[PDB]
């Protein structure tokens, strides 16, 4: 075959500072939605992409707010 | 590789995660090209601005 184009059962990702691998069932497969998130520098906001429901927003404002009772 | 081979073009800049994939091209292919593999966006930036001052 050609060269192995995906890693070997998974050990060997090496955990990155933002993405969280995120599973979830899109309509034409399995995957892993790593949301992938962008610590940016600023004064305070919160946008989203992908085009997507405001489910997701309230999902990550939500989550903010737990991580906001549990600054220190 | 030969969308930049085609158009004149000689140092060409792919991600290092296409490094084992690299292999895969033949030995006329990778004739006159320099890829400056890569894996951040920073060293895109600092190979290409490079005229920065």
């Amino acid at each position: 075959l050609g060269i192995p184009r995906y890693r070997p059962d998974k050990a060997e990702t090496e955990p990155q500072v933002g993405t969280a691998q995120g599973l979830a069932w899109t309509p034409v497969g399995g995957t892993l939605l790593t949301i992938e998130v962008a610590a940016v520098p600023g004064s305070g906001k919160l946008s989203l992409t992908g085009q997507l429901g405001e489910v997701m927003k309230e999902s990550a404002q939500a989550a903010l707010t737990y991580l906001r009772a549990h600054t220190q | 590789l030969l969308a930049a081979h085609q158009a004149g073009i000689h140092k060409i800049v792919l991600p290092k995660d296409n490094e084992a994939q690299l292999e895969e091209l033949p030995k006329e292919v990778l004739e006159g090209l320099e890829i400056k593999l890569v894996e951040d966006v920073g060293e895109v930036l600092e190979y290409l601005l490079l005229p920065e001052p």
